[PDB]
């Protein structure tokens, strides 16, 4: 059966968030491949970026939702808990990923560490120091990089 | 059993699920088509990896394996 | 070929352009369909912004699907 077991949850996935987006984000396969979606999520009002699109992959695992996808951001973005490489730390990707799990929690989630990031346990050491001793700093530096990545 | 599952992307949103062999041919995966969907084969037009499938093909000959997804375009009608 | 323009609601835009077309005539293509302005529209593909380069450098071939943002 290959991992058609995945793949029904991917496209009964796909069709709960085509007939009910959350209208502050999106998710589907724009490719040739099911196991590969790009997102795209809006930046909350309440975060320096406000106004911004930002472009996600997503990568199915075989055995999903067995194990957890890979969800990476494309657009450079300034945030303590993501990297120049995308990768996200949400403690739900790894090692606290259960199944019933859904993509359109995993782009909520994402959302709300936009919202409100993470100075310790940090991906950025750097951006988090930045973060935790000047905070009208980092608001005008995630502010400049919505405005030149995201925008 | 070695069945793989794949995908046809339309235009109007929708992507229909086929359980297919790599031994088919690119005119039994339109008949498909047809069958869920009614669309007539002979306007039918596979695009996958940026090629037209022809007919006569089979989708092993284009690298379609489980999880591919075709796009279709519904054109000369 | 024959491109595709998705916007964020999901609806799809069909296009016949070729590999020499640049970027921002294929924007005023998209003007004339829907009624979007080019100052007002984003391309993007795979991820990346789009500058109005020709689609040959960015590869873009037949059932390509690049997203369009309002800004």
């Amino acid at each position: 059966p290959l991992g058609s077991m995945a793949l029904k949850r991917i496209h009964k996935e796909l069709n709960d968030l085509a007939r009910d987006p959350p209208a502050q984000s999106s998710a589907g396969p724009v490719g040739d491949d099911m196991f590969h979606w790009q997102a795209t999520i809006m930046g909350p009002n309440d975060s320096p970026y406000q106004g911004g699109v930002f472009f996600l992959t997503i990568h199915f695992p075989t055995d999903y939702p067995f194990k957890p996808p890979k969800v990476a951001f494309t657009t450079r973005i300034y945030h303590p808990n993501i990297n120049s490489n995308g990768s996200i730390c949400l403690d739900i990707l790894r090692s606290q990923w259960s199944p019933a799990l859904t993509i359109s929690k995993v782009l909520l989630s994402i959302s709300s560490l936009l919202s409100d990031p993470n100075p310790d346990d940090p991906l950025v050491p750097e951006i988090a120091r930045i973060y935790k001793t000047d905070r009208e700093k980092y608001n005008r530096i995630a502010r400049e990089w919505t405005q030149k990545y995201a925008m | 059993d070695d069945k793989m599952h794949i995908f046809v992307r339309t235009l109007t949103g929708t992507y229909i699920p086929l359980e297919v062999e790599p031994s088919d041919t690119i005119e039994n995966v339109k008949a498909k088509i047809q069958d869920k969907e009614g669309i007539p084969p002979d306007q039918q037009r596979l695009i996958f990896a940026g090629n037209q499938l022809e007919d006569g093909r089979t989708l092993s000959d284009y690298n379609i394996k489980t999880g591919s997804i075709l796009t279709l375009v519904w054109s000369l009608r």
